[PDB]
């Protein structure tokens, strides 16, 4: 259980979904026999006769295996973990990459090292395209407490209308006027949550000092017709 | 109103404008609904112009034949909003009776309750039960006498919901109140002549399950000794100890009843004896032994505290175990459009809280299978308690309507109020369900950290932080929030959810749930509010709050800093909302409860009329003063006026988002948060 | 110590009333304190003793003897006890609570107990006093300053606006200008009248400065009636002239660091003879002597550990 | 019956779900027990998945 760690790990020859499947499972059976503990050898009979086993008990063997090695090819698994979501992403399989960085950060050893990162960007965008909305706010606090880019907060607006909840994005205008300014409110905000009125003045601002951005020429013109004003339109 | 408002001149204009829209549609409610409240706020109005134009019986008699005129458009514009009601039972039910709780010795109104009484429905008038019994002492004939009426077409459907506010009626201190209770239980007995005798066996022994004998004494002897030692009494300290000396005619009955006949009863018939020593001329020496005895017998009694964890029913009150197969449901949550549910027996062991205030959690055995779990106090104030249960049903039933409280999906739990006795009662206890206190002290040892890590570094700053001054409290505060992390308490949430869809549900309940009592409290008068008080749902993450008895300048009275904030500004309620701001889950929260408490004017007024014209409650007014018409008229001032907002400037009437501006940084800065008690603690 | 015509004292919190020096950096001896806190000092002008307030307690200490112990201590006040005001020569005492009274005290006299009570609405903050007994200035915490006479009860009750917390009140010896500072850091700055025999004291709104956002601490008018400091919490104070109200220098005692705060605040200033130095008194530990117009580190005494509020001074030469 | 199923579904209307909601353990035990306690707790429960009514009749 030394020596064969050097072979499952980097093979990346996956195309098919079969072969995606495949890697999983033997990716667990392999996580069962590093562990000390007695406990996890039971299911590895149950393994081979039950297929969803796999999805079972891959939390619990992935601590106890990680916790083993001499602090030498975990960077190993960090790498197979990061090349394995790189290309040709199947949804279940995203989930299960997901849900691995999931069981360590409830403990008090601390999380996972991804990329000396802690896992922000690289498995909120595969949660981002799986549709995972709850996964997708968790990040949020990690990018908040690490230092506030103009690149975080104009991504919460965007998973805020297939949520349903319009409260939590209605709290963001205002908390740009008394810290950041002006300078970094945009048009984007008023278009996803369904208003026109108060924006116009802002679309009269921007287009009039530069030239006619096509985008905003798209955005001025749905002014006339969410309202129902459909005489200065046909003008 | 917009135009003129309220004068002499347009009262009867409004009559005609009224009757006008009453004579197309007879089975329109608002014709009999808003002219009935057109009528009722003009004897208000009246009552106001004489005692704010004449008071401040030549003008009494010109006042009650004027209102005799205007009597025929004011009784009779109620009962035909009762007849079609149909749910809102709340207001059209009390106002035919704080007419006739004033002037209710009128002919015209003993001819009006005939066509309301006798001509309406019986599933109307069986939520009124408790609170038509505390006006029993009326010296009217004809006021006073009605309820023996009124109990006659009540009790003839659904009599199993009738016993629990009459056991606390049979128990009144003086002699003329409950003995017209005791006709009322005497007439009560016409039925099977099976329910009363034996309700009066469960209570009376559920009494002596709450309350021991040893117990008392503690407190009997800590006011007996303390009031002669230190405020002068001479005769009160008898009339404190004559509830004691008239208990031990009974005799011991039982194995707990005959080990305190041999643990102590040899000196306290005795010690009565050293009282006939004093009473001649008052000596020391007549007496100290008798102290000697208190002071022996106090610390036996005191030793014996630690010792009380679990304890057997057949040791206590074993009445509970010769016969059986009883009638006995459960008490409050006896729906007459649901079948009954009964209650078996009781369970002969059962967890019991160990707390100060000497709780108990007791448990029932339902007959579907399933445990029900409530909480039994003893010596405290719930009268006043349980008269703030009954508004937080019509608030989930007032935002049934408006389509913008709709989309927010309100559950608000509640439960019922038992009463048991003048000083203890019976509290329904939400199972599944915990206070804040239980996670974070739980919580606090799992990261190696003590308790006062965050306090003895003030001792270390400044240990008179009791003493110092208004200017000198500025600094101390920030210590604990800048210096040390805030996001403790988000992590306990997440080490408890199985999954993150769920979590962020029950995170963002936490939240969207302490902001719709924050301004009910507001207007209710709220304050001194310790955190285990709280409770919050082990399951969903729902916030309740309990112990409403402080209100109306009981929580300003003290003076141990009496502090004027009415929701938390802690760290914890700050950053347990996330990281978009302050204004995600409070200001659009708090943008559907003010126009659903606004403009309800029939329902919020409705409550507050009848537990502060409750003579058996203007006793914490009482506690103000170390009289009740002066303080009355300004409660209900100090009502309107926060109802309309007008509280800060009395110039204009500002709107439903400035006001919610306005509870936002009366609280957020730093000068009301610094005149505060130690207990309070803003350092969490 | 008696013999120096400039007289500094500080006190801490850990039961210590420090007398500190001009120019010899010697520290004297310490002050021990019982049990409590001291919330004022003064030295009185008769240059043989200083008087002190605190909570629940009202003492007196002594200048010329070492080490010395309370004779008198006059009892019977409680609920922080604040704001002081004296006589001319160290005749009169006028302590200042916040149950709406205005106690007038003596030191020659018999009774423990006041003499007559001026009721208001509001808890008082500040007290401003005539040098020959003429008028009182009262602060209070709903924004109402109020003017009132000790035979004739006169009274001028100003609200300059709602939702203000003033923190102090000073007058010029020439009584010609007023400033009052909120917690915001609005100055409104009212002309006097001379008026001494009559009692005018028409006040006149002259120009509002909103010159601080946080909360202030004290401001105090220069003696040569010159210049004008407004202390504040935000660790610097811009001090201002009387005339042309032009920003001649900004006191800085700001860190730079944003993972690092609330090191010490500009709690007290004394203004010198020719208005040339200051006393600084802050919660770094480290007692600077600052400077008016060039505004550097002239001397330093790290003797106090703990935080430091008031300050006791006297240039009776 | 693809292009006629959305036809039937979509000839009725629009319909909200707070009005049909009128008519309509696996990481708790963890959180309590440290991990070393944890890892013999946790077979079983990957065991009693084979025990729900299906995986049984072949092993």
């Amino acid at each position: 259980s030394t020596i064969n760690l050097q072979k499952a790990w980097g093979a990346a020859r996956r195309v098919s979904k079969d072969d995606w499947l495949e890697w999983l499972r033997r990716l667990s059976l392999e996580l069962l026999k590093d562990s000390s503990s007695p406990s996890l050898r039971s299911c590895w009979a149950l393994a081979q006769a039950y297929n969803p086993m796999a999805r079972d008990l891959f939390n619990a063997a992935f601590v106890s295996c990680w916790s083993e090695l001499n602090e030498d090819q975990q960077d190993e698994l960090i790498r197979s973990i990061e090349l394995a979501l790189t290309s040709q992403d199947i949804a279940e399989v995203t989930q299960t990459l997901l849900n691995l960085a999931e069981f360590m950060e409830h403990s008090d050893k601390g999380p996972l090292p991804l990329r000396d990162d802690n896992g922000i960007v690289l498995l909120g965008e595969r949660a981002a395209k799986c549709r995972a909305y709850a996964k997708a706010l968790h990040y949020k606090e990690l990018e908040f407490q690490k230092g506030p880019t103009p690149a975080i907060l104009e991504s919460l607006i965007s998973i805020n209308n297939k949520l349903q909840q319009p409260e939590a994005a209605a709290g963001v205008l205002e908390y740009a006027m008394k810290h950041f300014g002006e300078l970094e409110i945009q048009a984007t905000w008023y278009e996803k949550l369904h208003e026109w009125e108060d924006a116009l003045v802002a679309y009269d601002k921007k287009m009039d000092t530069n030239k006619d951005d096509p985008e905003l020429m798209l955005g001025r013109m749905r002014c006339l017709e969410a309202l129902g004003e459909w005489g200065q339109l046909h003008q | 109103l917009n135009l003129q408002g309220i004068n002499e001149s347009t009262i009867p204009k409004v009559l005609q404008y009224y009757s006008a829209a009453t004579e197309h549609d007879r089975s329109w409610y608002k014709a009999w609904h808003a002219w009935a409240v057109m009528n009722f706020e003009a004897v208000l109005h009246y009552k106001h112009q004489n005692q704010a134009r004449d008071e401040k019986k030549k003008v009494t008699e010109d006042l009650s034949k004027t209102l005799l005129m205007y009597t025929v458009p004011a009784v009779q514009g109620f009962f035909r909003s009762i007849s079609l009601s149909r749910g809102n039972n709340l207001q059209d039910t009390l106002r035919v009776l704080t007419l006739w709780f004033d002037y209710g010795h009128w002919p015209d109104v003993n001819e009006a309750l005939v066509e309301g009484v006798k001509a309406i429905q019986i599933d109307t008038w069986l939520q009124v039960i408790p609170q038509l019994i505390a006006r029993i002492d009326t010296p009217r004939p004809l006021v006073g006498r009605l309820i023996h009426q009124l109990l006659t077409d009540i009790g003839r459907y659904h009599p199993q919901a009738l016993i629990y506010p009459l056991t606390v009626a049979s128990k009144s201190t003086t002699t003329a109140r409950h003995n017209a209770a005791n006709k009322i239980l005497k007439n009560m007995c016409e039925h099977s002549n099976t329910l009363v005798q034996q309700a009066m066996m469960v209570s009376e022994e559920l009494i002596r399950v709450a309350i021991l004998w040893h117990e008392m004494w503690h407190e009997g002897l800590e006011e007996a000794s303390r009031l002669y030692f230190g405020e002068r009494n001479v005769k009160g300290m008898f009339e404190v100890l004559e509830p004691l000396h008239a208990m031990m005619e009974r005799g011991p009955q039982t194995l707990k009843e005959t080990s305190f006949n041999q643990a102590y009863g040899r000196d306290l018939m005795e010690a009565q004896e050293w009282c006939r020593k004093y009473m001649k001329s008052g000596n020391v020496k007549d007496l100290t032994q008798a102290w000697d005895l208190y002071y022996h017998v106090f610390r036996r009694i005191s030793k014996q505290l630690p010792q009380l964890t679990s304890l057997e029913l057949q040791y206590v009150s074993p009445k509970l175990l010769m016969c059986r197969d009883l009638e006995l449901a459960v008490p409050g949550t006896y729906d007459p459009n649901q079948p009954i549910i009964r209650i078996q027996s009781i369970a002969p062991s059962l967890q019991v809280i160990t707390s100060k205030q000497r709780p108990r959690k007791l448990t029932l055995m339902g007959s579907n299978g399933h445990e029900f779990v409530f909480l039994l106090k003893g010596h405290e104030d719930l009268r006043q308690d349980e008269r703030v249960m009954q508004l937080f049903g019509l608030v989930n039933t007032l935002l049934a309507n408006d389509p913008t409280s709709l989309r927010k999906n309100l559950s608000i739990q509640r439960y019922a109020v038992i009463p048991l006795s003048t000083n203890s009662g019976l509290i329904g206890w939400v199972p599944h369900c915990d206070t804040l206190h239980a996670l974070i002290r739980d919580y606090r040892e799992k990261k190696k950290i003590l308790l006062n890590i965050e306090h003895r570094i003030m001792l270390r700053m400044a240990p008179d932080y009791d003493h110092l001054t208004l200017m000198q409290k500025v600094e101390v505060f920030e210590h604990a929030v800048n210096n040390t992390a805030g996001d403790d308490l988000a992590k306990l949430l997440w080490l408890k959810s199985p999954s993150s869809e769920v979590w962020f549900d029950r995170r963002t309940n936490y939240t969207r749930s302490l902001a719709v009592m924050s301004m009910v409290g507001y207007i209710l008068g709220l304050g001194d509010r310790h955190p285990s008080n709280l409770m919050l749902d082990r399951l969903s993450g729902k916030i309740l709050h309990i112990d409403f008895g402080d209100c109306f300048e009981v929580a300003m009275t003290r003076e141990k800093f009496p502090e004027k904030i009415p929701f938390r500004l802690t760290r914890m309620l700050t950053n347990a909302m996330e990281v978009t701001g302050l204004d995600g889950n409070y200001r659009i929260t708090c943008h559907t409860v003010m126009e659903v408490l606004r403009e309800h004017k029939d329902s919020v007024m409705a409550v507050l009329e009848a537990f502060v014209y409750d003579p058996l409650l203007n006793w914490r007014l009482m506690d103000t003063n170390t009289a009740l018409n002066k303080k009355a008229i300004q409660i209900i001032n100090r009502v309107r006026d926060k109802l309309t907002g007008r509280d800060f400037s009395h110039d204009d009437t500002l709107d439903v988002p400035t006001q919610v501006e306005l509870l936002i940084k009366q609280a957020t800065s730093h000068e009301n948060l610094c005149q505060c008690y130690i207990g309070w603690c803003p350092f969490w | 110590v008696g013999s120096d015509p400039v007289i500094l004292a500080t006190a801490g919190y850990d039961h210590t009333v420090r007398f500190w020096q001009a120019h010899s950096g010697i520290c004297t001896r310490t002050v021990q304190h019982q049990d409590s806190q001291v919330n004022a000092l003064e030295v009185t002008p008769d240059r043989s003793m200083i008087a002190a307030a605190g909570y629940q307690h009202i003492r007196m200490y002594d200048l010329n003897s070492n080490n010395p112990n309370p004779i008198i201590s006059y009892d019977g006040v409680n609920k922080n006890i604040a704001s002081v005001g004296f006589h001319e020569d160290g005749r009169w005492m006028y302590t200042g609570g916040e149950d709406c009274t205005a106690r007038i005290w003596d030191l020659r006299s018999r009774n423990l107990q006041c003499q007559r009570i001026f009721q208001v609405n509001a808890p008082i903050n500040c007290v401003c006093l005539h040098p020959n007994q003429a008028e009182l200035i009262v602060g209070d915490q709903s924004g109402a300053i109020h003017i009132w006479d000790l035979k004739t009860d006169h009274n001028e009750q100003l609200i300059p606006e709602p939702e203000v917390s003033i923190t102090s009140a000073h007058i010029d010896p020439d009584a010609s200008y007023m400033a009052a500072v909120n917690s915001t850091g609005n100055c409104y700055v009212w002309n006097l009248t001379g008026g001494i025999g009559d009692e005018v004291t028409q006040l006149i709104p002259k120009t509002k400065i909103p010159a601080h956002t946080r909360y202030a601490l004290q401001c105090r008018f220069s003696p040569d009636s010159t210049l004008l400091a407004t202390c504040s919490a935000d660790q610097t104070c811009k001090i201002w002239r009387t005339s042309n109200f032009s920003l001649m220098t900004e006191l800085s005692i700001k860190s730079g660091n944003p993972g690092e705060s609330s090191r010490g605040w500009m709690w007290g200033c004394a203004f010198s003879g020719d208005s040339q130095y200051i006393v600084t008194a802050s919660s770094d530990n480290l007692a600077r002597l600052w400077c008016v117009e060039t505004g550097e580190i002239k001397r330093e005494y790290g003797g106090h550990q703990k935080a430091v509020v008031c300050l006791a001074f006297n240039d009776s030469v | 019956t693809r292009r006629e199923a959305i036809r039937v579904l979509g000839l009725l209307g629009a319909l909200d779900p707070y009005k049909h909601k009128v008519n309509i353990e696996m990481l708790v035990n963890m959180g309590n027990l440290p991990l070393d306690e944890f890892y013999p707790a946790v077979s079983m429960v990957a065991l009693m998945r084979i025990f729900r009514d299906q995986s049984l009749s072949h092993h």
